[PDB]
């Protein structure tokens, strides 16, 4: 009605927006525009003052630096990194041969959320997540086990995060300010993959520095301790060594378990290569026997592109069709060997 | 120039070493009174000196005595003024200190306790080691 | 300058749009003088300013100003040849740099963006430059006989 | 209307031509160093028609390092007494100021005097101060001046090829230097000042006597 | 113009930057020296038309949006790139004929030919690398990637200004990968991060380990989950790193390219190309001059052309004599390795 | 100077207003008097007088010093294994000297920015010269006084230069002979050799572990307020105290104040002192078990 | 919407108060007084404000080091504003919600009685009045094996009269550069003196003590800032503090706060850690969790896994329900014998996996 038409000229038109400093029990509001300003605003309604909290942005009318009403904008650079999204088209069934290993991590993350009936009647409740890692280059393949968790509720894919090493925030509350904004939109999962904080030997380049940078990484160490860790906000860590975390951090969590990704054997190589070629039809002239037999202890990704490097040179001969000229050139890549290497060298 | 010190007399009061008493009187006072010895023989007089401690005393006593006795011609530097203030510029102070050193002649400059402000660039701590290098 | 008059804010119940004789009202509304000035048109209204005839003194205002501004007596000013050496520098050194562009007008032909007119404004400057030096040389034959 | 343009308030340039500075009679590198310096330093001054015949780029790059002995600025003052030239006498750390906006003007005006007029040899002593790469944002005054060093590192690529420029450079630490500095394509000539050892003793004792 | 100057007169017409758009009808406006301000309608530019990270003209009265101006993110990126890389068309480098032979479909096949990937029922490779003793191509391999692939040159650190421009800092696992999505046929190159500083294998293989882990995590992406193709990596090898790259990538997974040492047929083509910019006599034999330079590299052949051009410059002649090329070889033979102490 | 009023666009200074500068650097903390007294200690009688002398002698005897040409001491060091009671004891000396007490500490001289420590020390002496001779006490000077070996850098290096600037103020500045400053450290492990002077540290006292009779006297003055069970021989409690610090003595004193009501554990009497005496370093347990 | 409607129409009365209360800016701390009517105030504009006061505020309400308002028209003081709370770093360090309650086990042998008699029971003063004093010691110290610590503070909240004490962690003192701990301990204790008997807690020195340093610089001298000023502020004359203190740690580190406290603080304890009958009491409250009856024999396997505290056996009863859902079972007595089957395999797998043949070999 006439409400919106009457009060639109009170705040604007060219109004400025500052930041709320503190809240007084006398109803006087102190707003700070950038930079170094104060004011007294008395408003008894439209608040919503509890959801605000200090250190937030509020409107300021031109006459005179007063707030017509408060809104929730942005909020903060950290909340934006959750989207988007992920929830891809991939599922946990798209990989195989790890079914015995994946049933431990899949059932642990599916214990909350779906099937809550036996979760609430228990009233203990291990919502600790897991910790992932493995050779030679894996540990993001264990993230492919979380692609089913990515499709479950809200997911956050994180490698090295952002604010950890680059520039610090204020306290552990950054994850906890994510927890309070998630509690409306919950559940959620926050992944951790390949931490580069301690992974780098020589940091780039010379900084403030060889000592203190360890102390601002120690800020991350206490940020994950944490005060006070209660709910989820699931935490799944992936990195080389877990020993970077102090035993004082394990006391709040997470004490559940950590798994390692073993080298997939010939039964797993053929299964991983089969499901990728299941939905999207393969070629009949290329046999899967000589591919898995000629290799020993290799991932599912490595068996894939050795057939691509054959199709790589194939287009130089200008063949989109399946041609037997590549069959020998692919068998030549089997005779080329070189798939695996590792020391050794000794006779034992 | 707000500093001060008695002597004069405190020059010869320390008593030793006799070779350091006579030499510091030469390298300082002789270029002032007799530049002819440098230009006629064709030798460069020393433009600087270093007095370090504390294997004994006489650093601040003997040098500042000639300073205070030289009256309006002198320059004093405390190690606390090099760090100056947050995002402060002491690079123009070093250029100014030697600029006025070329005005008043012969000027004499005292820099004491340089271990903190003489920072090496081998190990560079935080953000504050580079401004020492500047 | 500027002119304004406060209109009563209690008139909000009545109409806000006088006055008659739209001639000086429409001319005063333009140019509209930026924004914040018209943003202050709330509670205010401008007013037109005209000059009743001062021409008695306004005739001497032009006379007293120009009589003292012409050579101070009109005599006293009659940098001369030294400025001609500076002028012939602006009549030569500036000429060759301005006459390279007609060579740039020929491409040839035609790969460069056209048309481009390099004639002005230095050509008329050289016109007045010789008009100055010729009428300045007349000072010899004017004052003398 | 813009400036001519000019060097504005930066540096300030010249101040080398007041004279004298250091006589080359002490050490000029007779018949040994004056050879490598001839082709790679004072020939690039102009020598325009000769470079088109050979087709080889005589890059501006002159590197110095490893004091003692001093050398360095003396080699800049030695060429000053050979041919009259306007030298830029600066340090790595002196141009850091309270305003980073002047930075883009500095390297422009410093390198604009080499291309337009060429009795010009630019000398920068101990670049390892700004060569230190500091990540923090509060240090952005240092982060901006190594962009200044990297901006002139780009302006040297805008010169080649070819005419005209010359830049001589000296520093006491080569470890802190960025890899793009000494990367080929920018500095193709690095002359390491040799340790004086025994050979320069009788040479420095001959000039002192 | 005088009337237009009046609109620009009082405070002057500024240039604002919009960091984000709000649903409250107010648009955030950032001035470069000042902080981040905000302004409401602004009825000329609609609310939904306002997009973050763009440039707008700031009015002097209500601080509204006068006009709209584009921003260029890539030209600042490509500035560092073009500083660090030249063009080098296919004829500029020798010994690369076999490289672009089997490396061409690493580039254009995932772009214009998604179908033949499924002919074999297979997906795209995640990158390649070169390994060997120098040799030339430290500059030249990176030189060829820009002209061949027609892709962004985004490179390993890189100082100091690799981390600054993109986000607050470059983690190399996302930003460099996110900027690789902006360009559709984009690959990744890392140069150098191979040298002797760092000949102790600590900093040499330790700093590369993040890239070594980057290429490992890329293998897992196109296996388990990803929406993006054409994402690949190429490495340049200077000293050692032969076995370090062989452990992770023993030709796995891509065409196997060894960093070429100087070779007979390699010195023949690299000399003929670099000699097109010089005036040389026609009584010279390019076969014997290549065989008289064992070892060294193709970059040394360029150094021979420079040294042979300095003495010809001294004699003041338009050409160069092959005898002076021998003088260019005698200058570079004194720097070889060390002797006679330790071994023999 | 500074702090001259300039009004809006008028740009005219009507009056030059005090006092000095600046902000919270001006006044660190305003203290009046301690509650305790120097009579609460024992066994230090000879070594406490060395501290009592140097501070008291310039007050009354300054007129006698001008006759004999004697300079009073300025820097004084107070150190020992804690608790030595130096915190309250050196503070209790400010009540006898009648001079104004100003609380200061090593970490108090440290700030966020650079060069702030040099601003604080020059700020206190400016108020020291104006406020007449006073007493300024600092605690743990060895921490900020650590020059280590190599550099760079120490976190407190700004203060370790300022402490050496204090040595320069006690070297070149004659007015620093006024307003004696008291210093105290936990350990002499790090000590600057340049600290030797009358203006610099002059009287430096090594406080050992109090004597068995001294530990009984200091703990009796603390326990005189509480109500204790009768029949206290004082013979066993003195001998049972060996090597124990004065703070560990108050740990038994604070423990002895809980024995009234119940407590509920039965202390009975005469075993009270030997209880918390053994609490820190004792008790076996083992002895033998798992071993021979 | 009813609050939104009325508020939009309620600002029509606010635009009558529009001009006043605007002048309030800015916040400024006063320094000295030249005369009775006139003071001087340092303001955010970096200058100093020599001001009179309006008739609404008495001259006694303005004291040195106080933040007050102003009216930018007449420049006289408007109203003093005391409150401001924390920087960005320490506002997180404030306690949010209770956690880690001690109701899971009891009672302890000694350490529970050691502290409760020196601090907790005297808080209501059935004892301290007649028993003391000798003003009571201001704090205790918690340390030992990780199980159990800090858990007694949460149960004390339920047993403490109004109002609950705010607890502070000591591992957040390191953010960037140095010197933040200086201003930190100052203002948080100034607020603590206003907390009027509300206790302050400190713990987690082991969270920063994992590595934190390689060679130097430490780690030592820069740490002496916070730790000495803490004790220095703890040694402050007034009050001090009537809010007591609460200290806790894991390892005895470090020595400087350890030997300074006995003159003021007292009653250090050593965990404790569970008991034989203590572990089965944790299974007694855990019988109310999961699905459990009283027919189970707890002491059977309890003696075979010592030094598990309460955290590991909590995970034992946790992973027990994990297999109960996988195996579809419900009540832990059903499942009578086979609950111990998953209890023995999970507990021993959580400790470690080592071959038993090489042990005796
Ligand atoms: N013939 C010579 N041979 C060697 N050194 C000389 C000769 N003549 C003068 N010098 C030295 O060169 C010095 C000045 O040269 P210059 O300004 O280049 O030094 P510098 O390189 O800046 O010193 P540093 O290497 O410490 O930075 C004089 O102090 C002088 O001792
Ligand atoms: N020898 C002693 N005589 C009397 N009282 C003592 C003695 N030693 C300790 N105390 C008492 O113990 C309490 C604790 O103070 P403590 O001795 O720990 O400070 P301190 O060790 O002197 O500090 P610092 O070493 O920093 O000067 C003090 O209140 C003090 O009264
Ligand atoms: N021989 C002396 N005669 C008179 N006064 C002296 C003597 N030596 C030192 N002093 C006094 O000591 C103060 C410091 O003097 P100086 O700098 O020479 O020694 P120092 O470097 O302080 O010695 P240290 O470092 O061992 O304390 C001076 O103010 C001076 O009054
Ligand atoms: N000895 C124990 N007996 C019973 N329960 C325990 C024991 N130790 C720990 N717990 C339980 O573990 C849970 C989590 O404790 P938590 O890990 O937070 O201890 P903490 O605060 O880290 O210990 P500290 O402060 O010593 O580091 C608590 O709810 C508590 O019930």
């Amino acid at each position: 009605e006439e409400e919106r038409s009457k009060v639109d000229d009170l705040r604007g038109t060219p109004m400025s927006v500052g930041t709320l400093e503190e809240i007084i029990d006398d109803n006087h509001a102190i707003v700070s525009t950038s930079v170094g300003s104060e004011h007294y605003v008395s408003i008894l309604s439209f608040v919503d003052k509890d959801l605000l909290e200090p250190g937030c942005s509020v409107l300021l009318n031109h006459k005179v630096h007063a707030v017509i009403g408060v809104l929730m904008d942005d909020t903060d650079p950290l909340v934006t990194v959750m989207k988007v999204e992920k929830a891809p088209q991939e599922t946990y069934a798209d990989i195989g041969g790890l079914d015995n290993q994946i049933q431990e991590i899949k059932e642990s993350v599916e214990l909350p959320l779906t099937h809550p009936e036996y979760y609430e009647e228990m009233g203990i409740k291990p919502p600790k997540g897991v910790i992932l890692y493995g050779p030679p280059g894996t540990g993001k393949t264990l993230l492919a086990k979380a692609v089913a968790n990515q499709t479950s509720a809200t997911f956050l894919r994180v490698v090295g995060s952002e604010l950890i090493q680059k520039y610090l925030g204020d306290g552990p509350k950054l994850v906890r300010e994510l927890f309070r904004v998630a509690e409306e939109h919950a559940p959620s999962i926050v992944f951790i993959d390949e931490i580069d904080a301690i992974g780098t030997k020589r940091y780039d380049s010379n900084s403030g520095g060889e000592r203190e940078i360890q102390r601002t990484m120690l800020e991350l160490l206490n940020q994950l301790d944490g005060f006070d860790s209660r709910g989820d906000v699931k935490v799944i860590m992936a990195t080389n060594r877990i020993e970077t975390l102090d035993p004082a951090l394990i006391r709040p969590g997470r004490i559940d378990r950590k798994i390692e990704f073993p080298l997939p054997d010939e039964k797993t190589k053929k299964r991983i290569f089969q499901i990728h070629t299941s939905r999207m039809t393969l070629a009949d002239d290329v046999t899967l026997d000589d591919l898995i037999m000629a290799k020993d202890d290799l991932s599912g990704a490595d068996i894939k592109a050795i057939c691509t490097e054959a199709g790589l040179m194939a287009l130089r001969e200008r063949r989109m069709k399946v041609t037997n000229e590549d069959f020998k050139k692919s068998k030549e890549n089997v005779l080329y060997k070189k798939q695996e290497g590792t020391p050794e060298g000794l006779y034992l | 120039m707000s500093h001060e010190d008695p002597g004069n007399v405190s020059y010869s009061e320390i008593g030793g070493l006799s070779e350091q008493i006579r030499e510091l009187r030469e390298v300082i006072e002789l270029p002032l009174t007799n530049p002819e010895l440098f230009q006629r023989v064709g030798i460069i007089p020393p433009k600087g000196c270093l007095l370090y401690g504390p294997p004994g005393t006489g650093k601040t006593l003997l040098a500042r005595a000639v300073a205070s006795q030289l009256d309006c011609n002198f320059l004093k530097v405390v190690s606390s003024s090099i760090v100056d203030k947050y995002i402060g510029e002491s690079a123009r102070l070093i250029r100014e200190m030697f600029n006025y050193a070329r005005d008043h002649q012969p000027c004499i400059i005292f820099m004491d306790e340089i271990d903190a402000i003489g920072g090496r660039r081998f190990s560079e701590g935080t953000s504050a080691d580079r401004e020492i290098q500047r | 300058i500027d002119a304004f008059r406060l209109i009563n804010a209690n008139m909000m119940v009545l109409g806000h749009e006088p006055r008659q004789t739209t001639s000086n009202l429409g001319h005063l509304n333009k140019p509209s003088i930026q924004a914040l000035i018209h943003g202050l048109n709330r509670h205010y209204y401008s007013i037109t300013i005209n000059y009743r005839k001062n021409e008695l003194e306004q005739k001497m205002l032009l006379n007293l100003h120009k009589k003292s501004w012409m050579e101070g007596l009109t005599l006293q000013d009659y940098v001369v040849k030294e400025m001609l050496e500076l002028a012939k520098n602006y009549n030569k050194a500036v000429e060759e740099e301005d006459k390279m562009t007609p060579e740039q007008l020929a491409i040839k032909n035609v790969g460069k963006q056209d048309p481009k007119r390099h004639l002005e404004e230095h050509v008329d400057v050289l016109m007045t430059s010789n008009i100055v030096q010729c009428l300045a040389a007349m000072l010899d034959t004017v004052v003398f006989k | 209307d813009v400036l001519p343009p000019e060097a504005d308030s930066s540096i300030m340039m010249l101040t080398s031509d007041q004279k004298p500075d250091v006589m080359y009679a002490d050490i000029g590198g007779m018949d040994i160093q004056k050879q490598e310096v001839r082709e790679a330093v004072e020939l690039p001054l102009t020598h325009f028609e000769l470079y088109k015949q050979i087709g080889i780029d005589p890059p501006r790059g002159v590197l110095m390092y490893g004091p003692p002995g001093c050398g360095k600025t003396m080699l800049a003052k030695a060429v000053a007494h050979h041919t009259t030239a306007a030298f830029i006498r600066v340090v790595g750390s002196e141009f850091v100021q309270k305003y980073l906006g002047e930075g883009p003007r500095m390297v422009r005006d410093v390198f604009r005097l080499a291309k337009e007029n060429a009795p010009a040899i630019i000398f920068i002593d101990e670049i390892d101060a700004i060569a230190t790469k500091r990540f923090d944002a509060q240090t952005g005054a240092d982060r901006e001046v190594q962009r200044i060093l990297l901006e002139l590192l780009n302006q040297m690529d805008g010169f080649d090829q070819n005419v005209n420029v010359k830049v001589i450079m000296a520093t006491n630490r080569a470890d802190t230097l960025d890899p793009a500095l000494l990367r080929p394509g920018r500095l193709d000539r690095k002359i390491e000042f040799p340790l004086p050892d025994r050979r320069q003793k009788r040479l420095i004792f001959s000039t002192i006597t | 113009l005088r009337e237009e100057l009046q609109l620009l007169q009082e405070q002057g017409s500024y240039v604002g930057e919009v960091v984000r758009a709000m649903d409250k009808k107010k648009v955030l406006v950032k001035v470069h020296p000042e902080g981040k301000f905000v302004v409401d309608v602004d009825k000329n530019i609609d609310i939904n038309d306002v997009t973050p990270n763009c440039r707008v003209a700031l009015r002097n009265d209500s601080y509204t949006l006068h006009k709209i101006l584009p921003n260029k993110v890539d030209p600042l990126v490509s500035l560092m790139m073009v500083e660090k890389v030249p063009d080098s068309t296919y004829e500029m480098i020798g010994g690369l004929d076999k490289q672009i032979k089997e490396i061409k479909e690493v580039i254009e096949l995932p772009v214009k030919h998604p179908e033949l990937f499924e002919a074999l029922g297979i997906a795209q490779p995640k990158g390649v690398l070169l390994y060997g003793p120098p040799g030339t191509g430290k500059t030249l391999l990176a030189r060829a990637v820009a002209h061949h692939t027609d892709c962004t040159f985004i490179r390993v650190s890189g100082s100091e200004l690799v981390q600054k421009f993109i986000g607050e800092g470059a983690r190399m696992v996302r930003e460099l990968f996110v900027m690789a999505r902006e360009h559709a046929p984009s690959i990744i190159f890392m140069d150098e991060i191979d040298s002797i500083g760092s000949s102790r294998l600590e900093g040499g293989s330790g700093g590369d380990s993040e890239v070594q882990r980057t290429m490992l995590e890329l293998l897992n992406q196109l296996d388990g989950f990803e929406a993006t193709k054409n994402i690949k990596v190429i490495m340049a090898t200077n000293r050692i790193d032969i076995l370090d790259s062989a452990l992770l990538r023993p030709g796995r997974i891509d065409r196997k390219i060894e960093f070429p040492p100087p070779n007979e047929e390699a010195r023949l083509d690299i000399l003929k190309i670099h000699s097109r910019k010089m005036n040389l006599t026609r009584g010279i034999n390019l076969r014997k001059i290549a065989e008289l330079m064992p070892g060294a590299s193709g970059a040394e052949v360029k150094g021979v052309c420079t040294e042979a051009g300095m003495y010809a410059l001294r004699e003041r002649r338009v050409h160069v004599t092959q005898e002076d090329f021998e003088m260019a070889v005698a200058k570079v033979m004194q720097k070889d390795s060390e002797k006679n102490m330790s071994i023999k | 100077g500074d702090l001259v009023g300039v009004n809006k666009d008028s740009y005219l200074i009507l009056e030059t207003l005090p006092t000095e500068y600046d902000s919270r650097v001006k006044a660190m903390e305003v203290d009046e008097r301690p509650t305790e007294q120097y009579s609460d200690i024992g066994g230090l009688d000879k070594q406490i007088q060395e501290l009592v002398e140097a501070i008291v002698l310039p007050m009354n005897h300054k007129e006698k010093f001008e006759n004999l040409g004697i300079q009073p001491p300025k820097g004084v060091l107070m150190y020992g294994p804690p608790g030595t009671g130096k915190t309250l004891l050196a503070r209790a000396c400010a009540a006898q000297t009648k001079a104004t007490f100003l609380k200061l500490a090593g970490p108090q001289l440290v700030q966020m920015f650079i060069g702030d420590g040099a601003k604080l020390v020059r700020d206190a002496f400016a108020l020291a010269k104006e406020k007449a001779p006073s007493i300024i006490f600092i605690d743990e000077l060895d921490a900020i006084g650590t020059k280590r070996f190599d550099s760079e850098k120490a976190g407190d290096r700004e203060v370790q230069r300022t402490m050496l600037e204090l040595l320069n103020q006690l070297d070149g500045f004659q007015p620093n002979t006024q307003v004696k400053v008291i210093a105290a450290t936990n350990r002499v492990d790090i000590l600057d050799p340049a600290l030797l002077r009358s203006g610099r540290l002059d009287r430096k006292i090594e406080f050992p572990m109090p004597n068995e009779e001294a530990r009984a006297r200091i703990m009796q003055i603390h326990s005189r307020k509480m109500n204790v069970s009768p029949d206290v021989n004082y013979e066993e409690l003195a001998r049972c105290t060996d090597d124990f610090n004065g703070a560990q003595c108050k740990a038994v004193c604070v423990e002895a104040g809980m024995i009234a009501l119940r407590r509920g554990a039965t202390e009975l009497t005469h075993e009270d002192y030997m209880e918390g005496i053994l609490e820190v370093q004792a008790k076996k347990k083992a002895n033998l078990q798992y071993y021979a | 919407a009813p609050p939104a409607l009325w508020d939009l129409a309620a600002d029509k009365q606010t635009l009558q108060s529009e001009q006043p209360l605007q002048v309030a800016r800015c916040t400024k701390i006063i320094n000295a007084d030249s005369e009775d009517p006139k003071y001087i105030i340092n303001v955010k504009q970096f200058a100093k404000f020599v001001v009179d006061l309006s008739d609404q505020v008495a001259p006694t309400d303005i004291e040195e080091g106080m933040r007050v308002g102003v009216d930018r028209n007449k420049y006289q003081i408007h109203i003093p504003l005391p409150p401001k709370i924390d920087p960005t770093v320490t506002m997180m360090q404030v306690e949010e919600k209770p956690d880690v309650t001690y109701s899971d086990v009891g009672g302890c042998k000694e350490q529970i009685e050691k502290l409760r008699e020196v601090v907790e029971t005297p808080l209501l003063h059935p004892e301290r009045f007649v028993n003391l004093g000798i003003e009571p010691p201001k704090g205790v110290l918690l340390f030992g094996p990780p199980g159990t610590g800090k858990t007694l503070c949460a149960r004390a909240v339920a047993n403490r009269t109004d109002a609950c004490f705010i607890r502070v962690i000591g591992s957040e003192l390191v953010q960037k550069y140095v010197g933040e701990g200086a201003r930190m301990v100052r203002e948080l204790f100034e607020m603590a003196r206003t907390k009027k008997a509300c206790l302050i807690f400190f713990d987690e020195i082991d969270a920063i003590g994992g590595a934190r340093f390689d060679d130097g610089a430490g780690g030592d001298n820069e740490v002496q800032r916070t730790m000495l000023e803490l004790i220095n502020q703890l040694d402050g004359f007034d009050p001090r503090g009537n809010i007591k203190v609460l200290m806790a740690t894991n390892r005895p580190d470090t020595l400087d706060p350890a030997l300074m406290r006995p003159g003021r603080l007292d009653r250090k304890i050593e965990f404790s850690l569970p008991d034989l009958e203590g572990r089965t009491h944790i299974f007694k409250i855990h019988a109310r969790s999961m699905s459990v009856e009283r027919d189970i024999r707890f002491e059977l396997l309890a003696r075979l896994c010592p030094n598990s505290t309460g955290a590991e056996i909590r995970s034992v009863c946790t992973e027990a329900g994990m297999f109960a859902i996988r195996a579809r079972r419900k009540i832990a007595t059903e499942k009578d014998f086979l609950e111990a089957v998953n209890k023995v395999i999970k507990s021993y797998a959580k400790f470690s996996a080592t071959p038993r043949y090489m042990t005796y070999n």
